[PDB]
């Protein structure tokens, strides 16, 4: 049977797996101790897509955690579910990254790739047959970009036949906090576009806007935002676990999703975002869902695809729905914006229906999109790269590491090619 | 355990000794709050807050971080009782996120603290470590006394 | 006395009386 | 079983011994009267003392030693001390006349009529003991009576007994300090005589012992009591294997078989790492690493020698106290990785480790620290030849002008023997670079 | 009946045996006083193979304890089970070793060989029919190698028809403590290769690593370190004492292990080694046993056979298993690393399954290995022996005892002979 091994990298990958995993454990009803509390047979039939078995009714997660700063792990370990996490799974380092990509890609990665490869192959042999792997990290996160680029490059040759699912958060457009972050991102995306097959794109001001727009609660914790995106990651994975006539395999989703190889960067979409009075002011109907589904405000990925057009779109519906409402909703929306799609391909909606609602809500959904709205993202970073490479600011470090400006030349040359690549197909 | 009177919060650490065969991490718990019972059903985060604003007139333009029109009724408050200072006495039942635990000793000030709080005074130590068994003694072989007795 | 006169912080560069006469021991005891 | 006999020649080597049984009686809890409390350890004399004391049916712990001296003053004084009832009267072999700092006078004029009696002492101690691993000799090179008298007795105990060990402990002559100008005379007379008979001669120097006192022990005005206490601790550490046990137990026979490379040279260096004050131990911590760094620090040896001017041959360390091999073998491995450390390529391994669980004890009225982990570091190196190099250029001057010869030739000696020692010495240096040359 | 009489030699075997017999005692359930507490019939059945009964329900261990130093022997008699050891079987000497090989081989042995031969033949007549003997000692041990080389020679002619099982520990490669130990080891191995049939090779450095790897308790005791190894030979002896569908005789095993006479050096291998929380974090399954069972980190004997190749391999399985999982595991490992074995012999695996698990754990196994990894060991001693012989350091002792350099000539020459022979067979 086909299972999945998870990778959490970077200190946001450390953020995310914690919230991502507890939602899953809470979803299936396992206590923090590990003694599963049997209530649903359907969650009792597909735990081995993600979890292996331990003695005493314990479900061992098949995730490998890697970082450098122990206090992150100590917080991660001392959390609600660190006991369900393995000290076996805790691989780390003796140095501080300095949040330097070159360090994490050449210097400390050199002596840590051996450990993680042994850990993953031990875990790979622990399980039978894989769909693939997913990685939670950041493209602008220096440790996450450091190991991830190495790891995704490594996992390719041993297993070039599986899913290289990637989950990276796009840094803040207005202020990157880290000033060398644009340098870090440009380096990674060069290898990322080459090594990956699928990419998740996430931004926090969109989440911050969502926090303002519908959450309406002024001050959340970053974990609350982590819950929002973990729900997105849950929904896309609920497809594989749950029964109901919907085609779940990521390949099944991917081959319907990507017409040309260079398309890996895709944007999410989620299901009812509800404010304080509107939980009991809402008549949860597929129309008002579908209305809220295709809301540019309900978007959370990067920025409005209003600027561009829609290449491929795929939505999965979770709950007690039927084939007809989803069908007419497309028949509605398709006529609503017929021109906003590309004349290249018609009938670009990819629909799957999960009959198993989440715990606490009946009619939910998820959306994954590939529209012509990524240009400004790497166009934004293009001016940043050109300006700081114009006078090579903050460059003396990477030269001391052993890097050179030539690497930057092909890196931007590739990205500029992706600019035309995206521009030419739509425009 | 470490209950904090400034935030009404608790903390748990471990006293594992040498050769314990256990990690060096001390704080087995966060410094947060302990729900009165086992794992609470996750209340669909996205409404797990305290205050209730009603409408935002901010998105109209950009002056501040938008306008916050509050409410007056504050509905949707879901009940989350927490382990407060009330249930503190030597010998009790507590479920720590799934840990059915007991209570047997207090440090130094709780004595003074508890007398002041309501009126209580009877504080006695209770053994929580396992009882010990001795190594008995030795005997000696039967003797025929073939020669000197000693 | 102040803080400690019984023993005064060995390496104590300031002098003490009784630098002569009864000697032949460690720091603290003579002080 | 496991026992030895200890010998003390010259009033120099007697106060240094007095402390050690004072010391040795402390960890054993020996009351000055001569008996234990109502607690039961007496019997046929077989307990922790059976290697050190002779607590026979009389119940009195009798030390297995003979003090030999030529001037009654000091030996009478200790005979009026506190543990005088413990000591055997005529084991405290005294004399009425001195050796006049003369090597030969104590070796010829008086030693003949006294050796017979001490020969009677040793045999009557030889018969009672069973294991008799060897002997413990405290002496000195610049000895007015220690030098000459020990030389003859060592010759006599060698010829009748050549199957057991002889451990020689002496204060080495101070390199730049000389309380007597005839000290080089008798000193080389000892060396050339002892080169072909002595088994293991270990040395120490008082100046560096004093240097330690006001460096880390922070004592600008110590006394003999503390120096005697320090060396008494040193011999206590090496004898701790005899008393207690450990992870592994080692014996002096292993020490001899595993330290000396070749005949003649049998002169390593001793060092004790945790030499610190009480308050220093009070607010600090001790572990194998720093003390291993401490024992190998060039200023901590009691011999004015720089190992970087020599090369390392052997190293024997006696870890006494609470310790595990893990950090020990890791720490010494780092020591092997060190580049400044200069062993000869002849020995890939040179480390003789001894583990003892018993924590070293403090002494009442003492100045040491509260040690849990301790080591005596026994090492031999090639940076030692400068000591005899200092001696010869010192000696060759006075010999050419033959000072004080009338004193020795007056009492019946001649020059040929003085002639022997110089090439006997010159043999010693030339060997040292030959073994020094890889 | 077919039985075994043990020999406790060298001061290490003094710790080896002390832990070894108490491991025998508690597994069978006898109190320290010696009054067996009747709990298991099978252990009650198969206790005669090593023990004899005296009056009053007391099993006498059938071994001989030999030393020279009373105090070490004092420590063990004062040990928790010194009462179950015989003052009759305590033989020793009035002399000190000096940690000298020659003294215990010609001087000290001469007056002690007579008595020890009497005791063993008294013990030999006490029993009916022995399979053979096993000896705990060290090759680099001062008196143990001194006594062992003598006794192994003498036991050859008296009973040339039995099992001359030998158990010796290899000193630490980084440091031998004893500096004349290379002389001591080289002297011993010259006669060891001549007389022995089976030899176990053990090194504390890898054992020191094991504490850092799975014990994870920083500061162990060498007795606990004995506790590690005491499990090893106990496992191979469980096959003899325990029932179940598996062949027990070492001759059944040794002929399966030894293709050519000069093969006597064999390496142990143990099964699940568990850490802090992995007891309740491990799902005990034959696959996960097997992978850890074949781990270079699980190797404890000398060093990594990664540098070399595998001649013969044998793992005995203790617990409730079946013939099919072990069969597929052998098939799995066969396909995994087929080139790493020798093309000389295919199907070089020998497996036995003991149905009686240990006391406390259910799934367990023990491995004996004869791979091509011993080369590095005796090249190490090769340069060690030559360099100290290049200027005959520390030699005046042995000439004084009566030993001559001619003895050293053939000892290394035969050692050099084993170098090529192990090399030639594999390379
Ligand atoms: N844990 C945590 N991470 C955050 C938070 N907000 C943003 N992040 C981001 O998560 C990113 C990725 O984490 P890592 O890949 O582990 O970062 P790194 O390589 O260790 O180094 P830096 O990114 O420079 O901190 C960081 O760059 C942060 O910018 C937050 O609130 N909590
Ligand atoms: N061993 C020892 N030596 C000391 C002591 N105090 C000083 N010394 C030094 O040791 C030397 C003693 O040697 P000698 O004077 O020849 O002693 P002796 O041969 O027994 O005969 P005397 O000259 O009468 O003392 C002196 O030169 C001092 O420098 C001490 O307490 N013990
Ligand atoms: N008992 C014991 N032996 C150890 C230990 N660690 C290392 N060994 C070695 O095991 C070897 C075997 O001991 P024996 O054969 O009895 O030694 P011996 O013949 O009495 O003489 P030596 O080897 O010099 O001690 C010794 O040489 C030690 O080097 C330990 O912790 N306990």
């Amino acid at each position: 049977m086909r299972e999945i091994v998870h990778l959490q990298a970077g200190q946001c990958g450390n953020q995310i797996g914690a919230k991502f995993w507890e939602v899953i454990s809470d979803e299936h009803g396992i206590d923090p101790t590990g003694t599963y509390h049997g209530d649903s047979d359907l969650q009792l039939e597909r735990i081995n897509v993600y979890y292996n078995e331990a003695t005493g009714g314990k479900y061992v997660p098949r995730a490998v955690l890697v970082d450098l700063e122990p206090g992150t792990m100590d917080s991660v370990r001392s959390g609600p579910f660190g006991q369900i996490f393995r000290p076996d799974n805790f691989v780390f380092g003796q140095s501080g990254a300095g949040n330097n990509w070159a360090k994490g890609h050449y210097t400390e990665g050199a002596e840590l790739v051996d450990s993680v490869l042994d850990v993953v192959r031990k875990e790979a042999e622990s399980c039978d047959c894989l769909q693939g792997f997913q990685l939670t990290h950041s493209l602008g996160g220096g440790t996450g970009s450091g190991m991830g680029t190495l790891l995704i490059s490594k996992i390719r040759e041993e297993y070039p036949d599986r899913i290289m699912n990637t989950f990276s958060v796009v840094p803040s457009p207005k202020v990157s906090d880290t000033v060398v972050e644009p340098y870090n991102a440009t380096l990674s995306v060069h290898q990322l576009v080459e090594n990956t097959d699928e990419t998740y794109c996430i931004d926090n001001e969109a989440l911050y806007d969502i926090c303002f727009r519908t959450l309406k609660l002024t001050t959340p914790t970053y974990g609350d935002l982590n819950h929002l995106v973990s729900a997105t990651m849950s929904g896309v994975t609920t497809c594989l676990r749950f029964p109901g006539q919907l085609n779940a395999d990521l390949r099944k989703l991917a081959v319907n999703m990507v017409p040309f190889p260079r398309l890996h960067f895709f944007m999410p979409g989620f299901a009812p975002l509800t404010s304080r009075g509107s939980q009991q002011y809402r008549a949860l109907t597929v129309p008002e869902l579908t209305q809220q589904m295709f809301d540019a405000k309900n978007m959370m990925a990067a920025c409005d695809p209003r600027h561009g057009r829609y290449l491929t779109v795929a939505a999965v519906f979770r709950g007690r729905m039927s084939m007809k409402e989803v069908d007419e909703q497309m028949l509605n929306v398709q006529n609503k914006n017929s021109s906003y799609f590309v004349e290249w391909i018609p009938n670009n909606v990819k629909t799957a229906v999960c009959d198993i609602p989440p715990r606490g809500l009946k009619m939910s959904a998820t959306f994954i999109g590939n529209s012509t709205a990524i240009q400004e993202l790497f166009k934004r970073i293009s001016e940043q790269f050109t300006a700081m490479f114009r006078r090579k600011a903050f460059l003396h470090w990477y030269t001391g590491e052993g890097m050179d400006e030539m690497e930057f030349t092909e890196a931007e040359s590739n990205m500029n090619d992706l600019v035309s690549e995206y521009q030419q197909y739509q425009d | 355990l470490h209950y904090f009177l400034c935030d009404g919060t608790v903390e748990i650490r471990e006293v594992l000794p040498s050769n314990s065969g256990r990690d060096a991490m001390s704080s087995f718990l966060r410094r947060g709050k302990l729900p009165k019972y086992g794992p609470p059903g996750i209340y669909q985060p996205g409404q797990i807050t305290d205050r209730a604003v009603l409408n935002v007139y901010g998105g109209l333009s950009e002056w501040r971080a938008d306008g916050y029109l509050l409410d007056k009724y504050q509905l949707g408050k879901v009940e989350q009782d927490f382990y407060t200072d009330q249930d503190l006495s030597i010998g009790a039942t507590i479920n720590v996120w799934g840990r059915k635990v007991l209570l047997c000793d207090c440090d130094e000030f709780t004595k003074t603290y508890y007398r002041t709080k309501y009126g209580v005074d009877n504080f006695t130590p209770i053994s929580c470590k396992p009882p010990h068994l001795p190594k008995i003694e030795r005997k000696y072989p039967p003797y025929t006394g073939f020669g000197s007795e000693e | 006395p102040n803080l400690i006169q019984r023993k005064a912080i060995s390496g104590y560069a300031g002098f003490v009386p009784r630098f002569a006469w009864v000697m032949g021991m460690n720091y603290r005891d003579g002080v | 079983m496991r026992e030895c006999i200890s010998i003390h020649v010259g009033q120099a080597g007697v106060q240094i011994g007095n402390a050690c049984w004072e010391l040795y009686c402390l960890e054993h809890g020996i009351q000055p009267d001569g008996q234990m409390p109502s607690d039961k350890t007496i019997g046929g004399g077989d307990d922790s003392f059976n290697t050190f004391f002779s607590e026979t049916g009389a119940g009195k712990h009798v030390p297995r030693a003979v003090f030999v001296d030529l001037e009654p003053t000091v030996v009478d004084e200790v005979r009026t001390g506190t543990y005088r009832q413990l000591f055997h009267p005529e084991q405290l072999i005294t004399g009425k006349e001195d050796a006049a700092n003369n090597y030969a006078r104590g070796h010829y004029t008086i030693g003949k009529e006294i050796v017979d009696l001490v020969l009677d002492r040793i045999r009557k101690l030889a018969d009672l003991c069973t294991g008799l691993q060897g002997f413990l000799i405290f002496h000195s090179f610049g000895g007015g009576t220690g030098s000459g008298f020990a030389s003859l007795l060592m010759e006599r105990l060698s010829v009748d007994y050549g199957k057991k060990s002889k451990l020689e402990f002496a204060i080495y002559p101070a390199p730049q300090v000389s309380t007597a100008v005839v000290e080089p005379y008798n000193s080389i007379l000892t060396t050339h005589t002892t080169l072909e008979h002595s088994d293991c001669a270990f040395m120490v120097d008082n100046e560096a012992i004093y240097d330690i006192c006001r460096r880390n022990l922070d004592i600008e005005r110590p006394t003999y009591t503390n120096l005697n206490r320090l060396i008494g601790q040193i011999v206590s550490s090496i004898t701790a294997s005899l008393r207690f046990d450990g992870a592994l137990n080692v014996d002096l026979t292993e020490f001899q078989t595993n330290l000396v490379p070749y005949p003649r040279i049998h002169f390593p260096l001793a060092t004790y790492a945790p030499v610190i004050s009480a308050e220093k131990a009070y607010h600090e911590q001790l572990s194998v690493a720093e003390i291993t760094n401490a024992c190998f620090e060039p200023a901590n040896q009691m011999v004015k020698c720089d190992p970087r001017h020599g090369k390392y041959m052997a190293c024997c360390m006696l870890y006494r106290g609470d310790v595990v091999p893990k950090d020990v073998n890791a720490a010494i491995a780092t020591i092997k990785t060190k580049r400044t450390i200069q062993f000869v390529d002849w020995c890939p391994t040179g480390f003789k480790v001894g583990i003892n669980y018993q924590p070293p004890t403090v002494v009442p009225g003492g100045d040491l620290a509260k040690v849990q982990r301790a080591v005596c570091m026994l090492s031999n190196t090639t940076a030692i030849a400068e000591a005899w190099a200092r001696l010869d250029h010192k000696f060759d001057l006075m010999y050419a002008k033959r000072a004080f010869v009338h004193w020795y030739v007056g009492e019946g000696m001649e020059e040929g023997e003085f002639s022997e020692a110089r090439e006997d010495l010159a043999a010693l240096e030339k060997d040292y670079e030959e073994v020094g040359v890889d």
